[PDB]
């Protein structure tokens, strides 16, 4: 329904300096997707703190509400709660400031996730590089927090920290650089668009390469070795105590979110429960759009819900045959995907 | 903030504070870069002051502190407290006490390897075993707060000429019920460990002894037994009532944690065979039909005989324990427990001491750490079944 | 590296607080009675335990800086703490915090 | 039921069926029973309505 | 709910004893005891599980006998009355000294008619008790309750 | 000598693979059984008949023998008496011990003649002080708990009264028994026939 | 010398507030800081392996919110569980003053409150810790019921809803402290690595 235009016309109706007008809708969106990445925080951390004790015939928060719906708000209200405390010998300015640097690139990466056509921020040309690229700049605020502390212990797991995320970088571009193949670019509405009736089944060892590439980014127990906790305790985090540590909490799991989504818009699409969807008008407009988000959250939620499980299914490796990994599985099969869909688009260019 | 890196070995502090189950202890551990030359093992975080405090201290005045040096499993060593005493005096034991006891003490070995088993797997990685295991180990809790009160500890179910209580009504097929639980799922945590990948290569070949080395050091356990040697208390010594049952005594080859693990699974394996193998036996049966068959006609017949008994003459707290000294032993979950009891006239003993295998087998950390890395430690700490409570003497 | 002796309302130290951190010198000793506010402290009192503290450290000591020994002294601070309390110069603070006797429960003196 | 009394439980929803056991205090309609037996004695509260007095 | 004013303090100086039917948790009933703190009020809750003929404890006064173990032979404290000390080590500006029990069901009908007796008598003292039960947080006067 | 190296790969990868999803599947199942948790405050547990909970008194069945100070590991109960001079009774003046310190260890119970100092199912023992635990004797009998007589409570019995094959104690019939027979059932079954 | 150990009688009482729009969000500000307590895995004794049947299946305390965490920093919560030795009490008093200000202690086990059994006869007890750290919740009983250990965390739930917003001052620490000079010639430290790596391991002497 062009909400856009109705908002502007009716606010350019009492005047308003158009141009003004123009500039007035932008923090709506803005916000909108702040609230649904909150809400997806929430959501993610009840989901793994239920499923994690249906694992294991446990029952999770209960007393909290009804059924631990208001267990991150206690979390969260606490962390802001709590004291904080600066460490005797480190910094002032750096300490304060890891956890924004390891936080916020996360939160800019969600101008990019459409969850329905002309349904997002400011569709990019770059898109999805433009992830790969904010997310390269989590290790700064990792080592700030391991050089910003006299805990040996400390520095000693958060290097560690910037040698899986400064691994799995490679591979992770080379699974969307097999996508950027097929769809004319990068753009995440051009990536999707390509699917009009999946990339999954043209792209069967890419999506084991960027799924895995994107669960160790120091987040789940497959790995998650700088929060490696019976290792050694929190590695870079154990001290920071009150709501930075709900930043740090935060990022992982609002990652995670992002992650997922993202598998969602590469590989599957937000749209188009499977039929050729648009072959059966503001009314049907308004329920395309419900029914293109409720698949894309139905896709998003089964992958938050396969990576929480696989939390509860694989223990960890120590960093060697972590790092075996990349250079060795993710790497050389991440090129030998490239240069078949390469060569697949040479021959057989229709389909791609 | 910042450290000034320098090329040296590099000193880190494993302290008390473990986010573990192993106890509390130190490892002052120093490393070349990410390796480990060696480490001080700074125990002595938990001592009390047990060896001392059984001088002021008669037998069923003590008994209760005893199940506190093993806390996973308080009744090898309730037995050991109850067997040194009971030689000197020469207290006959009947079958059907020493069968329970048997039995109880064979359970405690099973809790013992599932306890082991969880941090063992929560340290090398996931923590689902670890709410599979008390999840399963629950359940022998209630069978001795059937029969003793009180769960894994503090029972104090056995006395000196014997065992103090006679079993419950319900508890043998019960226990039978458990016995055949228990079979279906050692294999179903065969299914979900000993063959996953990110499992197994984390302790493919760390830490290792040569047999004649693992007897210098003497690492009375499953140590000594999962490196070449068929040696175990039960069957060499001719504990009290074996040789009746059938045996097959685990032995692996490798010395690493494989050749512990392996060990370990099997024994708590062949520890079941022997429970099932014992409620079959019993003189007397289940405690109901024993009970019935007495009333029913036995007031003085042979199901009320010294060997149907649970106990023999009760005791007062005056017992008095003779002269002489002698060292028990009894082959634990963690290896041989032992005690060198003494004793001049009176209730008070003279030189309590214990010979725990834990103290024993936790000395050779380090050669175990000769060079391997700083991750791996806890593969290595948790293989032993280490228990710092036994080290407090 | 420190050498401590932290019980409950005494903590002793060896070294130099400049403003909030500690410094070991190896020769200082501050003190901290009383950190969490178990009782309530007068001018004189307080006093007392600080001329204690002067003149047991000084007074009797010349062997070596163990932590045997300052726990010692922290010791008998605590046992003087217990002779202020039940003479009934200092007492317990009543605020709606723990209230907690760690000392001891109110008695009559008959 | 009075105190001193021998007792015993009919309530098949009990853990505590048909045991023998000695009434040791009364107060506000639960009696204390004592279950002299085993090596510990145990002591529970039951209802009236939940016992029948055994000679 | 959700919200509540000061109608419980209104309620307890009408009656002088109630009886809180909160739930197992221990999660909403502190707020009530904060409510009268805000007034004047001033707390101490002594965990009747412990208490003894509840005439010794908080009117006269008493003899504790410490725990010896083989040493200090026995020997007693005289610890005064809860009720006539506390009362007295008041601040100025105090309406009264309310009393809690977490744990009422352990007591007896008697001591119940006693404590709440024991408020008219010995003015400034109020009685609260946590008799633990119902999934919505509700009291009634203690001298109902009982007959 | 190169391409065995690339099968031995891709074999440790698919071997790998599997033994992940076999765990997956395995936890995929756990989700389906129910929770064995134990709800607490609204679905309590039973204690058996011998658990150790808090210790009983009465004072009209003393003696002031002294065996439960005389047999307790640390001689904890603190027993107090005058000795009246009617002809040669002991008479008790007052008798508590500090839960704060006893270990249930049940040997005072074990070793009192009277069967007056009993043991109770109470493991609901908690203060926000340690000189309250101290109880008197008039503290000490006080009636236990009895859980099952609780409105707001669905009891669960423990594994080992539970029937025959049954393991969890969650969804049960309203007339189940421990495993078999009592002896005076089976006495009176094998008299009769 | 009339009433010992006394109460000291306090003035200038306590100043609280009586808006309700304050006191409702004090409610959220205890509710919250309530429902999500975070404890320390503090293990020395049969009190944490009744603390880790905690953690299990058969009931767990995932629920009311509990998270079993490792640092102090993030924590809320020391439920002290195993008996405290004269050697790893500093390592106990480092871990509960090395922590946020707003934090609760449990004291669980008869070893870590008047040092039960080990409260006679004893030369490296420490006989309660109560001597130690400000203990806000006792519950009895070596090795407790598990399930007591909640009964003890309702306890200290309905301690927590009785706390006030403008009352943080009972919060923090005031430090009366002092400097002495001395002469007490100090020695090496002994407390190194140096196991295998020392000279007489590698050395039959003559
Ligand atoms: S053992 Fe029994 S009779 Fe003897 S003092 Fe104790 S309670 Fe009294
Ligand atoms: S339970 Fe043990 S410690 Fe407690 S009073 Fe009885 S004998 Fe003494
Ligand atoms: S109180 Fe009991 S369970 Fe706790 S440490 Fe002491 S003996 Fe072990």
């Amino acid at each position: 329904i062009d909400l856009q235009g109705q908002f502007i016309s009716a606010l350019q109706s009492l005047g308003l300096s158009h141009d003004l007008a123009k500039l007035l809708w932008l923090p709506l969106p803005m916000l909108m997707m702040l609230i649904v990445a909150t809400v997806g925080v929430l959501v993610a951390v009840w989901l793994e703190r239920k499923i994690s004790a249906a694992v294991q015939q446990r029952i999770g928060p209960e007393y909290i509400g009804p059924l631990g719906i208001l267990a991150p708000l206690a979390d969260g209200l606490k962390l802001i709660f709590k004291e904080d405390v600066l460490p005797a010998n480190s910094d002032r300015w750096l300490f304060t400031l890891g956890p924004a640097v390891v936080v916020i690139p996360v939160f800019l990466s969600y101008i990019i996730v459409p969850f329905g056509q002309n349904l997002l921020i400011s569709n990019l040309a770059m898109g999805v590089f433009l992830w790969i690229a904010l997310s390269s700049i989590a290790p700064i605020g990792l080592l700030m927090a391991g050089y910003a502390s006299n805990n040996k212990y400390s520095l000693l797991g958060g290097l560690r920290a910037a040698a899986q995320s400064i691994s799995y970088e490679i591979p992770l571009a080379l699974a969307v650089l097999a996508v950027a193949m097929m769809s004319n670019g990068l753009g995440t509405v051009e990536i999707v668009e390509q699917q009009s009736q999946w990339n999954v089944w043209r792209q069967p060892i890419g999506f084991l390469v960027f799924w895995i590439a994107a669960l160790a980014e120091c987040e789940r127990l497959p790995f998650d070795l700088p929060e490696a906790e019976e290792e050694l305790v929190a590695g870079y985090q154990t001290e920071y105590a009150g709501m930075k540590f709900a930043l740090f909490y935060l990022g992982a799991y609002v990652n995670l979110v992002l992650s997922a989504l993202l598998v969602s818009v590469l590989y599957f699409g937000g749209w188009s429960f499977p039929i050729p969807l648009e072959t059966i008008n503001p009314f049907l407009q308004i329920a395309f759009a419900v029914l293109g988000i409720t698949m894309t959250l139905i896709k998003a939620y089964f992958f938050v819900f396969l990576a929480i499980l696989l939390r509860w299914t694989v223990p960890r490796v120590r960093i060697d045959q972590l790092l075996d990994l990349g250079w060795k599985f993710l790497l050389p099969v991440g090129l030998v995907n490239l240069l078949l869909t390469a060569g697949l688009k040479l021959a057989f260019p229709v389909a791609f | 903030p910042k450290i000034e890196t320098r090329t040296e070995p590099m000193v880190i502090n494993m302290g008390p504070h473990h986010p573990s189950m192993h106890g509390v202890l130190r490892l002052m551990v120093t490393l070349d870069g990410e390796d480990v030359i060696d480490c001080e093992p700074v125990i002595g975080y938990l001592h009390r002051g047990m060896e001392k405090i059984a001088e002021n201290r008669t037998n069923i005045m003590f008994i209760p502190y005893v199940s506190r040096w093993d806390y996973a499993a308080g009744m090898f060593n309730e037995a050991v407290t109850v067997n040194a005493p009971e030689k000197l005096a020469g207290i006959p034991v009947p079958k059907r006490a020493s069968y329970i006891r048997v039995i109880m003490l064979e359970l405690n070995r099973i809790a013992n390897h599932l306890l082991w088993l969880g941090p063992f797997l929560a340290d090398v990685g996931a923590q689902t075993p670890f709410f599979y295991i008390f999840r399963e180990r629950e359940y022998i809790y209630d069978l001795f707060e059937a029969a003793t009160g009180m769960r894994f500890i503090n029972n104090n179910y056995f006395r000196i000429g014997g065992v103090a209580a006679d079993l419950t009504y319900g508890w043998v097929t019960k226990c039978r019920d458990f016995c055949d639980y228990f079979l279906p799922k050692v294999d179903e945590y065969e299914r979900l460990i000993t063959n996953n990948p990110i499992f197994v290569r984390r302790l493919q070949g760390v830490g290792k002894i040569s047999r004649e080395e693992a007897i210098n050091w003497g690492l009375s356990g499953p140590m000594l037994r999962a490196s070449g040697v068929k040696w175990d208390l039960r069957k060499v010594d001719h504990y009290e009532c074996y040789d009746d049952f059938d045996w097959d005594v685990p032995v692996a080859t490798e010395g690493d944690c494989l050749a512990r693990y392996i060990v370990r699974i099997q024994e708590m394996r062949e520890s079941v065979k022997i429970i099932r193998q014992a409620l079959d036996g019993l003189p007397g049966g289940p405690y109901e039909n024993l009970e019935a068959k007495r009333m029913l006609e036995g007031a003085k017949s042979e199901w009320n005989g010294f060997d149907y008994q649970y106990i023999g003459k009760k005791l007062s707290p005056t017992f008095k324990i003779p002269k002489g000294e002698h060292y028990v032993r009894v082959e634990s979950g963690k290896g041989e427990l032992g005690i060198y009891l003494i004793g001049d006239d009176n209730v008070f003993p003279w030189r309590w001491k214990i010979r725990p295998p834990d103290f024993n087998n936790l000395q050779v950390l380090p050669q175990l750490l000769k060079g391997m890395k700083v991750a791996d430690i806890v593969a290595i700490l948790g293989s032993i079944d280490v228990i710092m409570g036994s080290v407090d003497r | 590296m420190l050498l401590k002796s932290t019980t409950r309302h005494v903590h002793i130290y060896a070294g130099h607080v400049v403003d909030g951190e500690v410094h070991p010198d190896t020769e200082t000793l501050t003190l901290n009675v009383d950190p969490d506010n178990e009782l309530e402290w007068n001018e004189a009192a307080l006093a007392k335990v600080e001329a204690k503290f002067r003149e047991l450290v000084a007074n009797a000591a010349g062997e070596d800086l163990t932590e045997y020994n300052l726990r010692r002294i922290g010791s008998d601070l605590e046992h003087f703490i217990r002779s202020l309390l039940m003479q009934g110069e200092i007492g317990y603070n009543l605020n709606s915090r723990v209230r907690n006797y760690s000392l001891g429960i109110p008695r009559v003196n008959h | 039921i009075l105190p001193g009394m021998t007792v015993k439980v009919t309530n098949p929803n009990d853990t505590y069926y048909q045991f023998q056991g000695i009434v040791q205090r009364i107060t506000d309609g639960k009696v204390a029973v004592l279950f002299e037996g085993g090596n510990w004695d145990k002591l529970v509260t039951f209802q009236a309505s939940e016992l029948e007095p055994v000679v | 709910g959700l919200l509540a004013g000061y109608q419980f303090v209104k309620d307890l100086e009408s009656a002088g004893a109630l009886a809180l039917f909160v739930p197992p948790e221990g999660g909403f009933e502190g707020r009530y005891q904060r409510r009268l703190r805000s007034k004047g009020y001033t707390t101490l809750p002594m965990s009747a599980p412990g208490l003894g003929d509840l005439a010794a404890y908080l009117t006269q006064e008493h003899g504790i006998r410490p725990a010896h173990t083989g040493k200090e032979d026995i020997r007693v404290y005289f610890q005064p009355p809860l009720v006539t000390y506390h009362l007295e080590n008041l601040p100025p500006n105090a309406k009264g000294l309310v009393l809690w029990l977490i744990d009422g069901k352990r007591l007896s009908k008697q001591e119940f008619a006693y404590l709440a007796q024991l408020t008219q008598t010995l003015p400034k003292f109020k009685v609260v008790v946590e008799v633990g039960g119902d999934r919505v947080v509700r009291w009634e006067p203690l001298a109902d309750w009982v007959a | 000598k190169f391409l065995n190296q690339i099968t031995n790969y891709a074999k440790e990868a698919v071997q790998s693979a599997k033994y992940i999803g076999q765990g997956l599947s395995v936890t995929f199942d756990h989700m389906r059984r129910r929770p064995i948790t134990v709800q607490y405050p609204y679905e309590k547990l039973i204690p058996s008949e011998r658990f150790r909970g808090r210790i009983h008194f009465e004072f009209d069945k003393c003696i002031a023998c002294e065996v439960c100070v005389r047999v307790c590991p640390i001689n904890l109960p603190v027993v107090d008496w005058v000795f009246n001079k009617e002809l040669k009774k002991k008479e008790l003046k007052h008798y508590s011990i500090d839960f704060g310190v006893c270990i249930f260890c049940a040997n005072c119970v074990e070793y009192c003649p009277t069967n007056c100092l009993s043991v109770t199912e109470e493991y609901e023992l908690a203060t926000y002080d340690r000189h309250e635990l101290n109880y008197d004797s008039v503290a000490m009998g006080r009636i236990p708990y009895k859980v099952t007589q609780d409105p707001m409570v669905t009891p669960i019995r423990e594994f080992a009264y539970l029937p025959a094959g049954v393991m969890s104690g969650h969804d049960l019939p309203a007339g189940a028994q421990r495993a078999g027979e009592r002896p005076e059932a089976i006495a009176n079954t094998a008299k009769s026939s | 010398p009339a009433i010992l150990n006394p109460i000291a009688r306090p003035e200038v009482p306590q100043e609280l507030a009586e808006n309700i729009i304050l006191t409702s969000l004090n409610d959220v500000y205890d509710w919250a800081r309530l429902s999500s307590l975070w404890p320390l895995m503090y293990g020395t004794a049969c009190c944490f392996i009744e603390f880790a049947a905690m953690i299990g299946s058969r009931f767990d305390f995932d629920r009311f919110g509990l998270v079993p965490r490792n640092s102090p920093r993030q924590a809320d919560l020391i439920i002290t569980s195993g008996t405290i030795t004269m050697k790893m009490a500093p390592a106990l008093v480092r871990l509960y003053e090395q922590m946020p200000s707003p934090k609760y202690v449990i004291a669980m086990g008869a070893c870590t409150i008047t040092g039960g059994m080990f409260s006679s006869d004893s030369y490296s007890a420490v006989r309660g810790v109560d001597k130690l750290i400000p203990v806000d919740v006792y519950l009895p009983g070596c090795p407790p019921r598990p399930e007591a250990i909640m009964d003890a965390i309702v306890k200290l739930r309905k301690k927590i809803a009785n706390e006030h917003i403008n009352e943080r001052g009972n919060l923090a620490q005031t430090h009366r402290l002092f400097t002495a000079k001395h002469k007490m010639k100090p020695v090496p430290p002994i407390l190194t690595g140096q196991y295998l790596n020392a000279p007489s391991r590698q050395a039959p002497p003559p």
